[PDB]
């Protein structure tokens, strides 16, 4: 996620998106959570990566 | 001492390859004064050496140095300090040499500037600052 962020790469995301999808079957809505904790408040430098995610 | 002498240095060249020879072997010196000579024989070297002999045979001669001085860029505080004084003068008196003298600062720019939005300290305050035996000094002055 980190280097997806970084690099404004949308494959690595989707990679680790369905990763921790798999790993739930509410982990899901746990990692978004930690996501919204100094990850989805600005994913890039640029907040663009909001408009990519 | 070396103004007044420089006018020799564009008529005459086995001086000029005893000079940048001498303030070299200064760069690498014990006394402090020594890099400073350096700094100096250099600086105005670039600086009253070209406005820009055959240009090209000076165009590179002061990229040669400008090189020999990003070891000084590197070196204690008050040495770097003269660079980023002396070289106002040099981009007035040798315009062309703008588009390396940049890259050659804004280098030493980005190893204290931290280029993201949304990281609060912009720049690296405390790696301008070697401590080591408790004698704790500023060199890179930003």
């Amino acid at each position: 996620m980190a280097q997806a962020f970084e690099s404004c790469q949308l494959d690595s995301m989707v990679t680790a998106f369905l990763v921790v999808r798999q790993a739930a079957l509410l982990s899901y809505a746990d990692w978004f959570k930690a996501s919204f904790g100094s990850t989805r408040g600005y994913h890039g430098c640029s907040k663009k990566a909001l408009v990519f995610l | 001492l070396l103004k007044a002498v420089q006018p020799l240095l564009k008529v005459s060249m086995s001086m000029r390859d005893c000079l940048i020879l001498v303030l070299r072997k200064a760069m690498f010196a014990n006394q402090l004064d020594a890099r400073k000579s350096a700094v100096a024989g250099f600086l105005l070297l670039l600086k009253n050496f070209k406005v820009l002999y055959n240009s090209v045979a000076n165009e590179t001669f002061c990229l040669e140095i400008m090189d020999s001085l990003r070891r000084c860029l590197s070196q204690q505080a008050d040495v770097r300090l003269m660079l980023y004084e002396g070289f106002y003068d040099v981009l007035r008196r040798n315009s062309q040499l703008a588009n390396s003298v940049m890259q050659t600062l804004l280098s030493q720019l980005k190893q204290f500037y931290e280029p993201k939005p949304d990281l609060l300290p912009p720049l690296k305050l405390e790696a301008c600052i070697l401590t080591q035996g408790d004698k704790i000094s500023l060199q890179e002055p930003l």
